[PDB]
């Protein structure tokens, strides 16, 4: 409830857009407008690590107190970190969710939106803060069966980071179908099933269906071109339907890849003996959905979603939107978060990541859209350049077991990979490929670890963390186990991102690393 | 002390060859004290842009271009003639030559030419007409945004 | 001569609207105005529906020369235009942008309306080509203004008299002409 | 030659378009210990008995008259040509913030700089009252907010900011508690894609 | 004595109303000194800084602070507008406007003091800049300010007229053609022939 706070926020303020994440956009340039609608002048913040925060707020030596958290919360009890706060209030909107309670109280200068039915971390406060001494640890350790079962066993991340800003709003007279649509960026962000999971998906296929099911305040003059609101169809979140032809999803999309196996030959014969069922034809199997024919690309999906019933693959209808503007186009929102990441271009002017920050911010308007394209035109082939070490990996397997994990490493950079999260991707990508299939799951089903050749920046062994898959929901280990060889010897470890998953070693420091880190 | 001008060193300085009633005394500048009645004598202009024009010195004279040879078929010929860039001062040599040099005759001429521009510059939508043309690509470049913010 | 010089102007015209809160925080501004009833129409300069539909106040509906029919006549009212013609609120030009622009979010058909009135006002404009072709022999003593609008004669305001200034040194002496 | 050498100045001012990170006082310097060194050319048989005042100088007269004549002008444009592109500058600035260099100052253009900077005075006593005030015209025309949140800008050059603050660095991200007070001098020389 | 007009008198001239009463003397500025006021000088300063000190006392509103300040705003880039074009229009003109004043020391209706000082301003800094321009051996004959220098002799700012007036053919001072004169029509001029209407403001301007 801000309900109470929000009509505080009249006096100066500062609106952070918190470290690296599509989230922030989103869930900010609604209220970058927002300023403005209250007469209130707004002031932001370009974040890559907590190595930002105070050398940025630093030079910000004042006490404007109607102050933003969204990402971070996992940092420090945060009076001792932001000890200049005298009565400094903040506000916290953050998905890096599992917090410590050293950051709630002192209940002044922080404020709780947690309220949910798991009631199991009360004593924490009645054990740390305030801790005989036998009995104490008696308590401290028997019940750190469920404290340190926090913090020092895994992590997560919650909801959403204005889809409470759309709860504040909607009721606020504002119908911005178009920041709608921006909650949907956000949903697809992380809330993919794909990513990280909602599960209740299939329950928000009543939430903003009824948010908009209800609502078209033109339900009897709505055929008009600009802005008509938008409309929910069972779609897909298989990789970039649109403007590409088939022959590129059916190439570059992992569901198919990690059931259909695809990179080899028998994919294809055996796709073309289902684009037979389909009887589609091969140059129309080859142009641009946009540019094909056309009751082909109209009776696709219709067909498509039953006689795909029995072959390997169950899960490819999903609930999604699309729209456009007017004659031009009829873009997707998945269509979109993929063509994100491209503007996230890791060059080496020093100019590029905070000024790509500041065109993205740029992008998501509807007058800001001619660069969109050129994302997307990266994109593609930055998925057709995954296969430049894929093959070439998976069968020369560069692939390393190292006991109880699976074990990889690359040993040369790409200004294609110099934006880091390419890391989670291809080992998302590969593990299907040997490691699971050419086996049984039996040998499949564990984690993997991906080496980062830092060609550039002087060579510092980059990271990035890995689940086994069909058991997704039991979160990671990963989000602690890189602590062990960081406990056990440490050597030249920097925690220096937001995240708990993502470090940074010496470039010839990382073997014996391993070693302490193979257990 | 002008209507001012760009080129104030080639305002008043392109030349001309005016023969000679009588005779010379000392030119300096020249290979000069005494010549000719009747010479190409070359001629920049400003000095004798208010020299007693009414004198025997110099005679009707025209640099042959400016002379009706071209010009008085130029009317004619104010259809599809071009001009580039070439006798630059052009729409502007007789707004000081033409009864200067008195031969009373070519006044209509420049005239007939240019206000031709009444029925020239419907379509569109020297080194004078530079500055308007300028303006006319922008005035409609800027009433492209009285629309709007385009 | 300008995008906004005539934004200067042309809101200041005022029109009856809807507001659907009452008088504001203070009751009314002193001036032609009356003070504000929600359900309640009120005339006022258009320069708040900014603040009223960008703020998500409320609604309104235009003067009557702003619809169909009207406007589907005067299309063929022009015929006499050898001169010029009917000129409703000799702005339509220029309102109907920034009415265009919010309102019809919730106004019916703004594209008929669009459409005409650029139908309107490039061939009212063809008549300021056309007729400029029957404009000659130094005609300071002719023009014409006799139904002209407010936002076009901007359009040829710059170019021709910086021209026709140093024409016009031309525009007593023997049988030759003079400047 | 008599001077055709405007047509030299014309690229002085390449770099100082509207991305000036310095200007040049140059082109001038003998041009002018010419110009009354050829006094003695203009001087030469001046009021002199040589001819008693006859026809062969009326024609070169007209020269010395004429080479005084294209000296005044371009003499008015020498500075004039550069008090224009300072206007516009110079009214995006009152007495906030004078020019980046000051090193292409024409020594004594101080003279007309506080001269000109003065004319507004007329104006500025009259403009924000009967009294006066010197009264907003280029900047900050935000409908205007609070006054204490820090800045962001888009490169802006010259760290001239008089006004009342600890230390800025007028650039992009010229970032720390800065209030109004402060960030009242500029807009677009470099500046404000954002606050 | 004379009071009970719509200047700022013993009523309301509305905002709005008070818009007009100052609006031509800047709408007549771009085609062409025409006769000033320093008039205003009592009004404009005065009638806001009431307003103003209301919005000093009313600066607690949302709303009537901002429409009030739109207001400000709508009204006060035109009051840049009037000198931010007059500065241009004398700094231009310094050269011969000189003689227009020692010819009639123009009063209140036309010219206005600070003008005037900028006499003061133009020859400090010419020739205070010009003795270190040629002044070593400046001029023999033409030694002072100038014969030479004017800015606009031309009163032939070729010009738009908005008919607002007797729609009959008010023939009137004019010496091109004059017939044929009416309420919407027009025959186009330049300003050298027409001081008159508006010094009258019989006329009027587009």
């Amino acid at each position: 409830l801000r309900n109470d706070f929000y009509r505080q926020l009249v006096g100066k303020r500062i609106l952070i857009v918190v470290n690296y994440d599509i989230d922030a956009i989103c869930a900010s340039r609604i209220l970058q407008a927002l300023f403005k609608y209250d007469h209130m002048l707004y002031t932001v913040v370009p974040i890559m690590g907590v190595t930002g925060l105070k050398r940025a707020y630093g030079e910000h030596q004042g006490d404007v107190k109607y102050v933003v958290l969204v990402n971070c919360g996992g940092c420090v009890d945060i009076v001792e970190l932001l000890q200049p706060s005298d009565d400094v209030t903040f506000f916290i909107c953050d998905s890096h969710r599992p917090l410590d309670v050293c950051n709630i109280y002192s209940d002044r200068q922080v404020c709780i939106l947690g309220d949910a039915s798991l009631e199991e971390n009360i004593p924490a406060f009645e054990t740390i803060f305030y801790d005989l001494k036998q009995r104490a640890r008696r308590q401290w350790e028997s019940e750190r069966d469920r404290i340190m079962f926090e913090y020092t066993q895994f992590s997560y991340y919650g909801r959403s980071a204005a889809l409470m800003v759309f709860e504040l709003a909607w009721k606020l007279s504002k119908d911005n179908m178009d920041l709608l649509w921006w909650a949907i960026v956000g949903i697809t962000e992380q809330l993919l099933l794909g990513k990280i999971e909602s599960g209740a998906y299939t329950l928000e296929l009543e939430q903003i269906q009824s948010h908009v099911s209800r609502l078209t305040n033109k339900t009897n003059d709505q055929n008009t071109m600009s802005a008509s609101k938008i409309t929910f169809e069972n779609d897909l979140h298989l990789v970039l339907y649109r403007h590409w032809p088939v022959t590129e999803s059916m190439r570059y999309s992992r569901y198919s890849s990690c059931q259909l196996k695809l990179w080899t030959l028998r994919g294809e014969k055996r796709l073309h003996e289902l684009l037979l069922e389909m009887g589609l034809p091969l140059v129309h199997a080859r142009q641009t959905y946009g540019a094909m024919d056309l009751v082909l690309r109209k009776e696709f999906f219709s067909m498509v979603e039953r006689l795909a019933e029995k072959y390997d693959i169950a899960d490819i209808v999903y609930g999604t939107f699309t729209l456009s503007y007017g004659y031009r186009s009829r873009y997707a929102a998945a269509d979109y978060v993929y063509a994100l990441l491209a503007i996230m271009e890791s060059v080496k002017k020093h100019k590029t990541p905070e000024d790509c920050f500041l065109e993205a911010s740029d992008a998501l308007s509807r007058q800001h859209k001619q660069l969109l394209s050129a994302g997307i035109d990266q994109a593609k082939l930055l998925h057709a350049a995954v296969f430049r070490q894929v093959q070439s990996s998976l069968e020369a397997r560069q692939v390393h077991s190292a006991g109880s994990f699976f074990y990889y490493v690359l040993q040369e950079e790409h200004a294609f990979f110099s934006y880091p999260y390419a890391l989670g991707l291809l080992a998302r990508f590969l593990l299907r490929g040997h490691v699971a299939t050419s086996r049984a799951r039996q040998a499949s089903d564990l984690p993997l670890i991906a080496s980062c050749p830092l060609n550039a920046s002087e060579g510092m062994c980059l990271l990035v963390g890995i689940v086994p898959v069909r058991e997704d929901s039991p979160r990671n280990f990963f989000g602690k186990a890189f602590e062990q060889a960081a406990q056990k010897s440490g050597v030249a470890l920097l925690q220096d991102f937001f995240e708990p998953a993502v470090v940074q070693l010496r470039q010839s420091d990382l073997t014996r690393f391993l070693d302490s880190l193979t257990v | 002390p002008n209507y001012y001008s760009i080129e104030d060193i080639f305002v008043t300085q392109e030349k001309v060859e005016c023969r000679v009633n009588t005779k010379l005394q000392r030119m300096g500048f020249l290979d000069s004290d005494d010549l000719e009645p009747g010479r190409t004598v070359n001629l920049p202009l400003w000095y004798i842009k208010e020299l007693k024009v009414n004198n025997a010195y110099f005679t009707v004279a025209v640099p042959d271009i400016y002379r009706n040879v071209h010009k008085a078929v130029c009317e004619a010929e104010t259809t599809h003639i071009e001009l580039g860039r070439l006798h630059p001062y052009f729409y502007e040599f007789g707004r000081y030559l033409t009864p200067y040099d008195r031969n009373h005759v070519i006044g209509r001429i420049i005239f007939e030419t240019l206000r031709q521009r009444v029925r020239h510059l419907l379509d569109i939508s020297d080194n004078i007409e530079a500055k308007l043309h300028e303006a006319g690509v922008r005035t409609n470049s800027q009433y492209i945004e009285w629309l709007q913010m385009t | 001569m300008d995008p906004s010089i005539i934004e200067f102007i042309g809101e200041k015209c005022m029109i009856s609207i809807i507001p659907n809160f009452s008088n504001e925080p203070l009751h009314l501004i002193y001036g032609p105005v009356g003070p504000f009833r929600a359900g309640f129409p009120v005339f006022v300069p258009l320069w708040m529906a900014t603040h009223l539909r960008k703020q998500q106040k409320c609604r309104i509906v235009p003067p009557e020369w702003m619809d169909m029919d009207i406007l589907e006549e005067i299309k063929e009212e022009e015929k006499r235009s050898k001169f010029f013609t009917k000129m409703p609120c000799e702005h339509y030009m220029v309102v109907a942008q920034l009415v265009m622009s919010t309102a019809p979010d919730d106004v019916p058909r703004c594209e008929e309306l669009r459409t005409v009135i650029k139908d309107i006002f490039d061939i009212r404009e063809s008549k300021l080509r056309t007729s400029i072709d029957a404009f000659i022999k130094g005609e300071g003593t002719y023009a014409k203004l006799d139904n002209l609008t407010l936002l076009e004669i901007h359009s040829v305001r710059p170019i021709l008299p910086y021209s026709l200034d140093h024409i016009a040194r031309y525009q007593q002496r023997d049988t030759s002409m003079l400047s | 030659m008599f001077g055709e050498k405007a047509f030299d100045l014309l690229k002085e001012l390449e770099r100082s378009s509207q991305t000036i990170p310095a200007f040049d006082d140059d082109g001038v310097r003998q041009v002018l210990e010419e110009i009354k060194a050829i006094f003695e050319e203009n001087v030469a048989q001046a009021s002199s008995y040589n001819a008693s005042g006859d026809r062969s100088l009326w024609p070169l007269l007209n020269f010395r008259h004429a080479a005084l004549q294209r000296n005044k002008r371009c003499l008015l444009a020498y500075l004039y040509e550069r008090c224009r592109r300072i206007k516009a500058l110079r009214w995006e600035f009152g007495p906030i913030i004078p020019g980046d260099i000051k090193q292409a100052l024409c020594e004594p253009e101080v003279t007309f700089f506080n001269n000109y900077s003065k004319s507004l005075a007329a104006y500025m006593c009259s403009a924000g009252y009967n009294q006066g005030l010197p009264i907003d015209l280029t900047n900050n025309l935000r409908p205007p907010k609070s006054l204490y949140i820090e800045v962001r800008c888009m490169e802006d050059y010259g760290k001239f900011e008089l006004d009342d603050g600890e230390v800025i660095h007028l650039k992009k991200n010229s970032q720390h508690y800065l209030p109004r007070a402060q960030v009242e001098s500029l807009v677009r020389q470099g500046i404000l894609h954002h606050i | 004595g004379l009071e009970d007009e719509d200047d700022d008198d013993m009523e309301q001239i509305t905002a709005q109303k008070v818009l007009e009463i100052i609006e031509t003397a800047w709408i007549n500025e771009m085609c062409a000194i025409l006769p000033s006021q320093t008039d205003m000088l009592e009004l404009m300063v005065s009638q806001v800084a009431h307003m103003e000190e209301q919005m000093r006392d009313l600066d607690k509103n949302d709303f009537r602070a901002v429409v009030h300040s739109m207001e400000l705003e709508r009204v006060r880039y035109i009051m840049a507008s009037y000198l931010r074009c007059r500065l241009q229009k004398i700094e231009t003109f310094t050269q011969h406007i000189l003689n227009q004043e020692e010819s009639r020391e123009p009063d209140d209706k036309r010219l206005s003091p600070e003008e005037t000082k900028f006499a003061q301003e133009f020859a400090s800094n010419v020739d205070e800049y010009f003795h270190k321009v040629a002044t070593q051996y400046m001029p023999n004959q033409q030694r002072g300010e100038a014969e030479q220098r004017i800015v606009t002799p031309n009163l032939m700012s070729h010009v738009f007229l908005k008919a607002n007036v007797a729609v009959p053919a008010v023939i009137v001072g004019v010496d091109d053609e004059e017939v044929d004169m009416a309420a919407g029509s027009q025959h186009i001029i330049p300003y050298q022939l027409v001081a008159d209407l508006i010094q009258n403001n019989q006329a009027q301007l587009i």
